[PDB]
């Protein structure tokens, strides 16, 4: 288990660890989060209370360095840094710790919800997509836009998902043009899964990032990104048995996870009715079909 | 984007420019077979696609063995409408491409928008007009091509005659439009206008009758009266 220790609360904030989230009032004494589950990735996000513009946030992964959080008062948010001197950031949390001025990371032992949602999550490919090399954890916040959309302004500030384009040269062969639009496989398992996600679980892997700064930060790029990658594998006629068994697992718990008051934002019913009734695929998807039917039936 | 009322006059303008219909391309019989079931069978069709500017017309022949041993034929008849304007635009020399090409049916945007990615410069659009271009087969000349052929071809004609000597290219497409309007409304008076006097020909290499201007007023005014009419008998009005 480890801590994010947090310099101080100066603002009143909304904070996010992972699918959980509490309040700080301006100035409690609050000084940060304990017990977090080595193994996983995480994100710790924040939401100001004077101003709900600007959801933003850091991934991060506690094996790869000791981090803290600091307010600045000149940016205006909450920073997360990364403390070099082991010595020096053990003494600061057993400190912390004992004058149980931390919030536990609260999770109950049944639950699996948070590995169901990043188990393909990498931090090596997470910071590929955030570029930003000299940290080690990765910001993101609700209006970060995507290559894509920069093709469609600032590039250090982009989230540079995978292009998906179904009506490309990059996604259509010179002669399959109606085979290749009306059946993906092509572009799915030669293009993207052989070409450049190598494997299924990179692929899985940027599905679930984008799905998570979707949910987490209202961001509207990584809705998109979310959206195309379930379409390209939904619109394939050929996909590998345990792909489809995968990936009916990862959508099933982030339908599960989705606020049932923001669907209506983050669900996009073309795709989902496609999906799940149209596609090649309809019938592939039961627990998704299922969760989908009896929690959100009126997109359908 | 689209193409309605308000923007008409940039048909006529010097941007090169095709509309595509693709009502004719796959063409069937409905028949009852042996069994008491209900069977298809295909018959010829063609790719309308005009030059509404020039009259130029590129009428490509669908020969039914296009569907031979082919499934979804509704479907395949979009994209092999496609492929064959793609074919058609890779033919012409550069500066003879198009710049906009409208379909009539927005059913053809994606197929077409596909097989032209090659050419992102050209501009795919549909429009919001109700085009008679479906009666190109009542032509005479442009049915009997399509129905005599016994492999795929494509056929060169200016729709409108000689027309651009005398009017300009809205007034002929106007004209276009009215006749082939009349000819989808009630084919049989629409031909018996234009036959009933046969001191007036068809020019061997034309393919309506060749009327003096007073004799289109006449005519157009004919055509006219005949919509609406069919619009009464077909409403009670
Ligand atoms: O070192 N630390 O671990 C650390 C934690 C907290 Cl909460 C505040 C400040 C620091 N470091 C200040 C930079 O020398």
């Amino acid at each position: 288990m480890n801590t994010v220790p947090f310099t101080s609360a100066p603002i009143e904030v909304t904070i996010g660890i992972d699918q959980y989230s509490f309040n700080v009032k301006e100035n409690q004494p609050f000084h940060g989060i304990k017990d977090i589950p080595i193994g996983h990735v995480h994100v710790i996000h924040f939401q100001h209370a004077d101003n709900s513009s600007m959801r933003y946030g850091y991934w991060f992964d506690c094996r790869m360095g000791n981090f803290y959080i600091q307010y600045d008062p000149k940016d205006g948010l909450y920073k997360m840094m990364e403390e070099r001197d082991g010595a020096k950031f053990e003494n600061i949390v057993h400190n912390f710790k004992e004058r149980q001025m931390m919030v536990s990371y609260p999770k109950i032992d049944e639950d699996d919800t948070w590995y169901n949602l990043t188990e393909f999550v990498q931090m090596d490919k997470i910071r590929k997509i955030v570029r930003k090399d000299e940290n080690q954890f990765s910001y993101v916040d609700s209006s970060m836009t995507t290559v894509q959309e920069n093709e469609l302004s600032d590039p250090a500030h982009s989230l540079n998902y995978t292009v998906i384009n179904f009506k490309s040269r990059e996604a259509i062969r010179p002669g399959h043009e109606m085979e290749d639009f009306l059946d993906k496989s092509y572009y799915l398992n030669t293009v993207m899964l052989q070409g450049i996600f190598k494997n299924s679980s990179n692929y899985f892997g940027e599905l679930q990032f984008a799905f998570l700064n979707a949910m987490f930060f209202g961001n509207y790029g990584s809705s998109l990104q979310w959206h195309a990658m379930i379409e390209l594998i939904c619109s394939s006629a050929t996909v590998p048995k345990h792909m489809l068994d995968k990936l009916d697992e990862i959508l099933y718990y982030q339908i599960k996870t989705l606020p049932e008051q923001y669907s209506d934002i983050l669900l996009n019913e073309r795709v989902w009715n496609i999906c799940l009734y149209s596609s090649f695929q309809k019938n592939s998807l039961h627990n998704t079909e299922k969760i989908m039917e009896n929690k959100y039936p009126e997109l359908l | 984007g689209a193409m309605n009322s308000s923007n008409y006059a940039e048909l006529f303008n010097n941007d090169i420019k095709l509309f595509v219909d693709d009502t004719n391309v796959y063409r069937v019989t409905v028949h009852k077979t042996f069994e008491g079931n209900v069977a298809t069978k295909a018959i010829n069709g063609c790719i309308f696609t005009l030059n509404p500017k020039t009259g130029h017309l590129f009428l490509k022949i669908i020969h039914t063995s296009v569907w031979a041993g082919q499934k979804r034929l509704s479907q395949l008849a979009k994209w092999k409408t496609a492929e064959e304007v793609s074919a058609l635009v890779r033919s012409l020399p550069k500066e003879e491409q198009p710049k906009q090409i409208i379909v009539t049916r927005k059913a053809m945007l994606d197929p077409l928008e596909v097989h032209m990615l090659d050419f992102p410069n050209i501009a795919i659009r549909p429009t919001e007009l109700r085009l008679p271009f479906s009666a190109a087969m009542s032509i005479d000349k442009l049915s009997d091509v399509v129905m005599k052929a016994t492999e795929p071809q494509m056929v060169l004609f200016n729709i409108y005659d000689d027309w651009l000597d005398r009017i300009s290219s809205y007034t002929a497409f106007s004209r276009l439009t009215l006749l082939l309007r009349a000819l989808k409304t009630n084919e049989e008076s629409a031909k018996m206008i234009l036959l009933s006097d046969p001191t007036i020909t068809i020019k061997s290499y034309h393919l309506w009758p060749s009327f003096t201007d007073e004799q289109w007023i006449t005519i157009e005014s004919q055509m006219r009266d005949l919509i609406l009419t069919e619009y009464g008998r077909k409403y009670n009005v």
